[PDB]
């Protein structure tokens, strides 16, 4: 179980950052996160497998339901080279997305982190296959690789879709479920970890590098 | 017709269940079963009014 | 879609394809406008360089390098209009296009609702009827007697006639139909 | 036992009797109630079986196969008036009396108490089946798929009663209780070999077995609607109804004659189920997902277990009412267009949205969607099998995956993409055939809330 | 120049990168002219029956009728029993049957005696 | 970390084995061992229904903490005393495997210089 | 409740702690609980207390059959068809009636795997091994006897373990 | 709200979109800063790392060798 | 609601708009019966770069068969119309 | 080539795990022999840890 | 009796309620969306109430509510496991749906 998730995950990042179609790269996600499950299983660690499961539901539905916006305002346009400036354009849906891709990197203090910090500590605390940690590392710097792709080229820069601009995000069902899948990327993690009983021994000691690899190589 | 949506898709809903749980499904042994509740030092049994004693006096290392 | 292919390529027009292919995919790889109009201009600089050719074996082997260049070097992903045939909304709107013909199914309560449209069909109705001898007339006339050639069709040439074999054509049911 | 068996042989002077334009209503009404009376069998004891007479007896076995049978007869009548209009008034109540007939001929086949009356009447369901599928068949090919029929039923049905008569001049009797209480082991030698041969080779046949299967695509093909139903729904199980009759009384042979027939049913079941990925026939597809359920049945009845012969008859159920269901979605089209070939008439959920939900429904029962009667069966069957050796189960989940890929295949090719342009004279769907449709699927549906009624006696 | 593309069975050749498209002479062009030719007068015979208001049903198509007919019917009467042919049939047909019998009568086999030897663990095996 | 180094890429057998520790008996060095103690007894554990992974040396505030999460329900933010005690425990049971470790380690590098020295020293 | 025997469905005297509150704050669960127990519950028990209002005016009852005990298939003659078919049907009888027997087992066995929570593995002990002793029981008497099984099979099957255990006693006697 | 196109030119914003995206912006960030004011050893740990060279042979029981 | 429905106006007007902001073009000389090449004096390749801009403009692509033949704006727009279903 | 590497290199990173400086972690009542399925009645040899 | 079964069988439900209801008049309105979307967002509303009882409490439950059919020793019954997994995953499901549904009514409005 561990070695399939690693090749797993690693792969998909892999595959996810160099996709154009805004769909593709987050089910590429979809597929990298499912894999980082999977290796947190391998490590005899199933509830917080669950917990991921619980966590990444909010943001990963957030992130799909922007990218649907973005292809609902662009006349059903999903390739990110037609997607130019919309950081102004459409600045909820801006808000919306960089803060599920922060939630989605392991940014402090947010829905992601307190399961994926808590995940990637576990892989490299345990007597674990050292290919299988090597890879999960790596998978670990792509996601904020495709994050960062999708970010720089469907909002940063110049506009690169067709003349007829049809941008409009001011309708309250959009903007109502995008808030309140944003309060639950925000604060969801902090409830929920505080408000479940300890069903782990916790990692408590450990050497400073290791303790802060995940932030390392997400800077990365 | 303020509230007639949850009182026919909730409030009626959970009076069916209620009574089939309570008057038929629990007519039955082990068809609803819960784990047993934690028990902790220092509680109080409310069925026998037992008491549990404290645990063995830490070293208290502060 | 619309226009009648020819029995081959004529070498004026493999050469405008494989510009316009050109030029697609180099989009496709300059993402930015500013640097594709000027690898664009370079393109056209580099395609007229040969513009004025005249030994046709000579041009035919520089399009033959020119599609290799472009075999080799073509973006795996390029762009695609979302309604082209490699699109994510190619074919998105086909279960909504129903035949005009089913019209003539309905129950007569299902008419009753939308009497002007029926009287209106009934009158297109009658014109494909009143015409279409004339239109087979008129294509048993102007074809040769070795049968047609290409897939072109003629216009009407009388003062009351209809192109042949329109009614298809003009019933599309839409691009948008729901 | 005679209260089925009276008023189906007075459904002939009805029909005989009834004004010109009555037969089908009066057939209908009356095959109805008879089903509704038959429904009473369903009451089943446990420790042994209803012993009406000497003659006739009910077990929890033959109960749901009687209830399949007259329930079969009135949906077979609504499918046949429609391309039957055209037919005089004679040619239609002889049709009518042939369906009649056959039903009588089933009826007392699966409860006779006696193996010769049960091979009597097990013959005598031929004659009906090939007067209705050489005489209302619509393509010249019916003739030779008649012979088909015929030669290769007799070809294994010989054998056999030579092997029943022989059986009583040693035994004694041939009564099917006495012949349970007194069984004995057959020992190991030729001629039990041979008489062994010789008692399951006729209800091989009838399955029909990998490599005698023949005979089924072009039967079922060539007949007319209301034969494809019966022959897929109830005739096939009289060869495993037989064969969980006949195996009684041959253990412990069976012990090691059983692995060819169990090769030949998990590879065959394989290739049939592959067939089914490349054929421009509607109905041959239907005919050989029929073979490569039966060969899941086969080995089911050959492993001899309680979960497999449990699972035996839940499948033979549930694939009898699919099938038919079946059958009839590809006759509707059929009359529409006038041609079997899969690709010619497409995108027809845009044209027949009512009749696509038929569709769907009938494609998820075949390939055993849970918690359906299909699927109980063959995780049933699965279970059984991978107890008698572990690496079944390679062959048996290959044979779920193909059997999915070419269900969804078939709903895929006729119901989505778009409507063929040229093909104009798609009506919409008759009051008939919906409520065909409905009264096949809801049945099974149904099943599902009590399976135990059809899991047989081993439950 | 450039690293050379070379097509496979199911990634075939593309046509720009095909020489016989550039290798031109009057009997290609002629053959071209004649395929459009049928082309065309099939299209006509398509036309003239789709456009026709008087028309309703099926237009039934010769080429499919052939291709089910030869798919289905024509098989066994151009079959001939060669060498290539025993041998692929022998295989396909008979040599499965043997190998999953191999396999599972090896399988039982040793099932079978190690029941016999009392060693299989078959503690909570009530139901088969 | 450099202790992998060590083992892999130096001499294996100066390094201890992670699946095979102690091998050393555990009063060889040590002229008085004080046997581990434990607070929680076995009826308390299953009483609190810990797990068996989390019935370890340091149960004991790992049920305070349990006990002071049920009773402050409402307010998650008020077992804070509790969660910091039981981290610190559980910390100091992570060091004294690091010491064992080290231990064992050492004792074994201190094996391999008396034998082999002693043996340089026999065989001349 | 006094429906069921609780000899044959145990269960251990549910000790469950008091609340012991630490803290001001109101508890969400009881404010929740005795809207529940106001809306849901009293009316449920009305409506019940109504059904058994009258089922009381239209009290009638039911039995429980009893069978004989008639000879079994060991002293039957070999082709009396009448006594060999009584001892079959009571055969049919004990083989349904075992089969529940495993069925109550098991049920206790489940109940006590939730019941224990984290501790099933060592509070499950006496259901484990009665699940053991009846599993191999009903193993010893009904497997492998295949799918038209008999009275007479199951004799044949005794008399082969017999013989074999008489066997294995005689060659230890020897040693 | 009705929101017109504008053909080659930036898109009509409203007020309320606006405020909203920054009022967001400006929670999460405070959210973080506000967490990290509290609970720092999450990202930091909380107990130091012992070195194991910094650990006496008395206190791990070896002998001084001649033994 | 989605884009507003397309009209024969506005599609002449965004054709004229694309063809006068092409520098091969005199904006004043410009007519919608202007021939690209007995007119304007383009060539070929010029041909095919306006149809690319129109197929930029309007978010859907020409097929190289019909847009060989595109030889004014008329041309243009009247093929747009037909293909988006304008009829007014 | 790639499968075949990442099969390669997970045989390798098996034949050298990673894991970090301990020894096993300790369990008090002989490794909780009770709670592991029991059988007490036959004496377990006790397991002693002893603090460092 | 206690409240949890109750309302954990009530939270699933009462999302069947639509399903019956789609062969009904509402179905062929345009308020069915609307209408599906208050049934999931009431299920999350109703689901949060177990969760507060199993994070005061801890509180697990099975219910085997129906018997299907029993297979000579095994009995296969309708029974639901109400552990911390369900009571946690139910209204994380159900609060992305409803979410999800609500988006639904403005990006499918012209389908
Ligand atoms: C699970 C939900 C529970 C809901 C509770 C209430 C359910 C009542 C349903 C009653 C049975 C349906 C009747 C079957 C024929 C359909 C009649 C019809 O023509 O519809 C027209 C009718 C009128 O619409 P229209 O606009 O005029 O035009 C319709 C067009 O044709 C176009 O119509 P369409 O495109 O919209 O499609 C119509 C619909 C209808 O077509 C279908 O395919 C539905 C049939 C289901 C599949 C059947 C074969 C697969 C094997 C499963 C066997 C299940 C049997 C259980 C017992 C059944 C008792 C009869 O198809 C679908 O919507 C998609 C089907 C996908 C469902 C997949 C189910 C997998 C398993 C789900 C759970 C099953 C066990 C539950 C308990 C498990 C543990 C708790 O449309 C409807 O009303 C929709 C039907 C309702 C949907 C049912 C989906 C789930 C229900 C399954 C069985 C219910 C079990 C109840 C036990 C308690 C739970
Ligand atoms: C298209 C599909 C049609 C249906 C197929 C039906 C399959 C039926 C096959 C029958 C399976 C087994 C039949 C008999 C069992 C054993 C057969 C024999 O091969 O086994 C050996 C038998 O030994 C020799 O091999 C003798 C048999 C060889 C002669 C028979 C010719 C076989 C050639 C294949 C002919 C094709 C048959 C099918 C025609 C269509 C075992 O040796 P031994 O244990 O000492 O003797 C056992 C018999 N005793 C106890 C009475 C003494
Ligand atoms: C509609 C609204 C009804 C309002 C008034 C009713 C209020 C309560 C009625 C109580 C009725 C009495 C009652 O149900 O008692 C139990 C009674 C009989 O006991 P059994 O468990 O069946 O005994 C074993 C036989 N198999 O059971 C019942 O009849 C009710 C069962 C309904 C179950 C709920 C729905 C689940 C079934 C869906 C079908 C799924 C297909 C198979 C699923 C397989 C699952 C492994
Ligand atoms: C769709 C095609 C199906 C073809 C089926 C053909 C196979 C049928 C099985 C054999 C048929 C005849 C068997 C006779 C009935 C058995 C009754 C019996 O027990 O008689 C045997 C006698 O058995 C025989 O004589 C049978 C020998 C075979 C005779 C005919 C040969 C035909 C070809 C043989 C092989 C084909 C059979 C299997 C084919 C499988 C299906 C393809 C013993 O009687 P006694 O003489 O008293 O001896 C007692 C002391 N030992
Ligand atoms: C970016 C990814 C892939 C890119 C790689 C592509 C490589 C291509 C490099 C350069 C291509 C060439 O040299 S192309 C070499 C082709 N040679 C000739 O065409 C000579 C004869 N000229 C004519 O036929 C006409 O003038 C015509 C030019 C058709 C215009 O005609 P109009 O005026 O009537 O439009």
């Amino acid at each position: 179980t561990l070695c399939l998730g690693a090749i797993t995950t690693l792969f998909t990042a892999l595959c996810a950052i160099t996709q154009n179609d805004i769909k593709k790269i987050v089910a590429f996600s979809t597929s990298s996160q499912l894999g980082l499950m999977m290796v947190t299983i391998g490590i005899n660690q199933p509830h917080l497998a669950f917990l991921h499961i619980c966590m990444h539901a909010f943001f990963k539905a957030m992130l799909f339901m922007c990218s649907g916006s973005i292809i609902h305002s662009l006349n059903d346009e999903q390739d990110i080279r037609k997607m130019g400036g919309l950081y102004k354009a459409m600045p909820f849906t801006t808000t919306a997305l960089i803060i599920g891709s922060l939630a989605l990197t392991g940014m402090p203090y947010l829905t992601g982190f307190y399961s994926k910090d808590l995940i990637i500590e576990a892989v490299n605390m345990s007597y674990t296959n050292a290919w299988a940690l090597l890879m999960t590392l790596i998978a670990t710097s792509l996601t904020a690789a495709y994050s960062t792709r999708i970010i720089f080229f469907a909002f940063l820069g110049k506009p690169r879709f067709p003349p007829l601009v049809l941008i409009n995000e001011n309708n309250p069902l959009l903007i109502n479920s995008i808030k309140r899948l944003l309060i639950g990327s925000i604060f969801a993690g902090f409830i929920i970890s505080n408000n479940i009983p300890p069903m782990t021994v916790p990692n408590t000691t450990m050497p400073l590098y290791m303790k802060m690899t995940a932030l390392i190589v997400t800077i990365m | 017709r303020h509230s007639i949506f949850a009182v026919t898709h909730v409030l009626i809903p959970v009076w069916i269940i209620h009574y089939y749980l309570k008057y038929h499904v629990t007519a039955k042994p082990y068809t609803v079963v819960e784990r047993k509740p934690r028990i902790f030092p220092g509680d109080t049994i409310l069925e026998t009014g037992e008491v549990i004693p404290l645990m063995k006096e830490f070293p208290d290392q502060h | 879609a619309f226009s009648a292919p020819a029995a081959y390529l004529t070498h004026q027009q493999k050469v405008l394809r494989l510009y316009k292919r050109a030029l697609r995919h180099l989009e496709s790889w300059c993402v930015h406008r500013d640097k594709y109009r000027y690898f664009a201009c370079l393109m056209r600089a580099r395609f007229d360089e040969h513009k004025n050719e005249k030994d046709m074996v000579k041009a035919t082997q520089l399009l033959r390098q020119a599609e290799e260049e472009f075999w080799y070097g073509q973006h795996p992903q390029p762009y695609i209009f979302p309604e082209s045939p490699g699109g994510t909304s190619y074919e998105r709107y086909e279960c909504y296009k129903v035949p005009e013909w089913c019209l003539d199914d309905w129950h007569p309560s299902e008419k009753a609702m939308y009497p002007d449209y029926f009287a209106k069909r009934e009158q297109w109705k009658r014109l494909r009827r009143e015409s279409w001898e004339r239109e087979v007339k008129q294509l048993q006339e102007e074809t040769p007697p070795g049968g047609p050639r290409t897939e072109a069709l003629p216009p009407a040439r009388k003062e009351g006639d209809l192109p042949p074999l329109w009614w298809h054509i003009v019933t599309r049911p839409r691009e948008r139909p729901m | 036992m005679l209260k089925i068996i009276i008023p189906t042989t007075m459904l002939l002077p009805m029909t005989w009797m009834s004004k010109h334009n009555m037969i089908w209503i009066n057939a209908t009404v009356h095959s109805l109630l008879i089903s509704l009376i038959s429904l009473s069998l369903l009451n089943q004891l446990g420790e042994n079986s209803l012993n009406f007479s000497l003659t006739f007896f009910s077990d929890s076995l033959s109960a749901p196969l009687l209830v399949l049978t007259t329930w079969l007869l009135p949906l077979m009548l609504m499918a046949s008036q429609s391309h039957l209009s055209k037919e005089t008034t004679t040619r239609k109540k002889l049709y009518i009396t042939m369906l009649i007939l056959l039903q009588l001929f089933l009826i007392m086949t699966f409860t006779a108490t006696e193996l010769i009356l049960f091979y009597i009447l097990f013959e005598a369901t031929l004659v009906p089946t090939l007067i209705i599928i050489t005489r209302w068949g619509n393509q010249t090919e019916r003739l030779n798929a008649g012979l088909y029929f015929l030669f290769y039923t007799l070809a294994g049905s010989l054998p056999l009663l030579v092997a029943l008569v022989y059986i009583q001049n040693t035994t004694g009797s041939l009564n099917f209780l006495i012949i349970h209480y007194w069984s004995h082991p057959l020992s190991n030698s030729w001629s039990n070999i041979f008489m062994w041969l010789a008692c399951i080779m006729a209800f091989m046949v009838k399955m029909p077995l990998y490599g005698l299967h023949l005979w089924l695509p072009k039967a079922h093909v060539e007949a007319p609607i209301a034969g494809s139903m019966v022959l897929a729904a109830v005739l096939l199980k009289l060869g495993g109804y037989g064969m969980m009759r006949i195996t009684t009384i041959l253990n412990p042979l069976t012990n090691y004659m059983a692995y060819p027939f169990l090769m030949l049913s998990m590879w065959g079941m394989i290739m049939t189920s592959s067939i089914c990925l490349r054929q421009t026939d509607l109905k041959s597809l239907i005919a050989y997902s029929s073979v490569s359920h039966m060969a899941l049945v086969i080995v089911a009845i050959m492993i001899q277990t309680p979960w497999s012969f449990m699972g035996a008859t839940a499948l033979m159920i549930a694939h009898g009412l699919t099938s038919s269901m079946l059958f009839c979605l590809a006759n509707t089209n059929y009359e529409r267009v006038h041609s079997r070939t899969m690709i010619l008439a497409r995108g027809l959920q845009t044209l027949l949205p009512l009749m696509a939900t038929w569709w769907l429904v009938a494609s998820l029962t075949n390939l055993a969607l849970p918690p359906s009667i299909n699927l109980i069966g063959e995780l049933f069957i699965i279970t059984a099998s991978f107890s008698w050796s572990n690496i079944t189960i390679i062959l048996m989940g290959m044979n779920m995956m193909i059997t999915a890929l070419y269900s969804l295949y078939m709903l895929i090719t006729t119901q989505r993409g778009k409507y063929t342009h040229h093909i104009n004279n798609i009506k919409p769907s008759f009051t008939r055939e919906n409520a065909l449709m409905a009264l096949h699927i809801l049945p099974l549906l149904l099943l599902t809330l009590n399976p135990k009624m059809i899991l047989g006696p081993l439950y | 120049s450039f690293p050379k593309y070379k097509p496979s069975r199911l990634a075939t050749l593309p046509a720009t990168l095909d020489p016989a498209e550039y290798d031109i002479s009057p009997e290609t062009r002629k053959a071209q002219a004649e395929r459009l030719a049928i082309r065309s007068r099939l299209k006509r015979e398509y036309l003239l029956q789709y456009n026709d208001p008087n028309r309703l049903g099926v237009i039934e198509d010769p080429a499919l009728i052939r291709w089910t007919y030869a798919r289905s019917a024509n098989i066994y009467p151009n079959f001939r029993p060669t060498p290539k042919t025993s041998l692929l049939g022998a295989l396909f047909g008979i040599g499965p049957l043997f190998f999953w019998y191999y396999v599972f009568k090896t399988d039982r086999d040793k099932k079978e005696k190690l029941i016999q030897e009392g060693k299989l663990d078959q503690t909570f095996n009530i139901s088969y | 970390g450099a202790h992998l180094a060590r083992r892999y890429l130096g001499d294996a057998s100066k390094e201890p084995d992670p699946l095979r520790m102690p091998t050393f008996p555990p009063d060889y060095g040590f002229p008085e061992r004080k046997e581990r103690e434990m607070v929680a007894t076995q009826q308390e554990m299953n009483d609190a229904q810990l797990m068996l992974q989390q019935r370890d040396y340091c149960a004991h505030y790992l049920i305070q903490l349990l006990k002071c999460k049920r009773d402050s329900f409402p307010n998650f933010l008020a077992c804070k005393h509790e969660q910091h005690d039981w981290d610190y425990c559980e910390h100091l049971d992570y060091v004294k495997r690091m010491k064992e470790f080290e231990r064992e380690r050492r004792l074994l590098q201190r094996k391999k210089r008396r034998e082999q020295r002693e043996a340089e020293m026999a065989r001349g | 409740p006094d429906s069921w025997d609780k000899d044959v469905y145990p269960e251990p005297p549910r000790r469950t702690p008091a609340p012991a509150p630490q803290t001001s704050l109101p508890n969400p669960v009881t404010y929740l609980t005795k809207i529940f127990d106001l809306l849901v519950d009293r009316p449920v028990t009305l409506a019940r207390e109504f059904i058994e209002q009258q089922h009381a005016k239209n009290r009638y009852y039911y039995y429980h059959r009893e069978f004989r005990r008639v000879p079994d298939i060991t002293e039957c003659e070999e082709k009396d068809i009448l006594c060999m078919f009584e001892a079959e049907m009571q055969w049919r009888r004990d083989y349904k009636v075992d089969q529940e027997i495993v069925n109550i087992i098991q049920e206790r066995l489940k109940a006590c795997q939730q019941r224990e929570g984290e501790s099933y593995r060592q509070n499950c002990a006496k259901e484990l091994e009665q699940f053991t002793q009846v599993s191999k029981a009903f193993q010893d008497r009904y497997s492998d006897l295949g799918a038209h099984y008999s009275a007479r099979k199951c004799l044949a099957k005794q008399k082969q373990r017999m013989l074999a255990e008489r066997k294995a006693a005689k060659e230890a006697a020897a040693a | 709200v009705h929101i017109e196109p504008r053909y080659r030119q930036f898109p009509q914003l409203t007020r309320s979109q606006l405020i909203q995206a920054e009022f967001f912006s400006a929670t999460m960030w405070f959210w973080i800063l506000w967490r990290f004011w509290h609970d720092s050893d999450a990202v930091l740990g909380h107990f130091p790392y012992p070195d194991p060279s910094q650990w006496t042979d008395e206190e791990l029981g070896i002998l001084p060798d001649d033994e | 609601s989605d884009a507003p429905p397309l009209t024969l106006e506005a599609i002449k007007d965004r054709v004229l708009y694309v063809l006068k902001l092409y520098d091969k073009i005199d904006p004043e000389k410009l007519s919608v019966n202007s021939h690209f090449m007995k007119d304007l004096g383009l060539d070929s390749l010029d041909q095919v770069e306006i149809i690319m801009a129109m197929e930029d403009e309007f978010g859907f692509e020409i097929p190289d068969i019909d847009a060989e033949k595109l030889m004014c704006p008329q041309e243009i727009v009247d093929y747009i119309a037909d293909k988006k279903d304008v009829y007014e | 080539g790639f499968v075949a590497f990442m099969l390669f290199m997970f045989w390798v990173g098996e034949i050298y795990p990673s894991y970090q400086p301990v020894g096993p972690k300790q369990y008090p009542y002989n490794d909780l022999y009770l709670e592991r399925g029991g059988d007490p009645t036959k004496e377990p040899e006790p397991v002693v840890h002893y603090e460092i | 009796m206690n409240p949890f079964a109750s309302l954990t069988l009530t939270t699933l439900t009462i999302l069947t309620i639509p399903i019956m209801m789609s062969n009904s008049n509402i179905y062929k309105t345009n308020l069915y969306p609307n209408y599906v979307k208050t049934t999931v967002s009431y299920a999350f509303t109703l689901s949060l109430v177990p969760l507060l009882m199993f994070m005061h409490t801890g509180q697990e439950m099975i219910i085997s509510n129906w018997h299907w059919m029993t297979l000579q020793t095994v009995e296969l019954s309708l029974s639901f496991k109400m552990d911390y997994f369900s009571v946690m995953f139910i209204p994380v499901a159900l609060f992305v749906t409803w979410s999800i549904m609500e988006f639904s009514m403005w990006y499918m409005h012209s389908d």
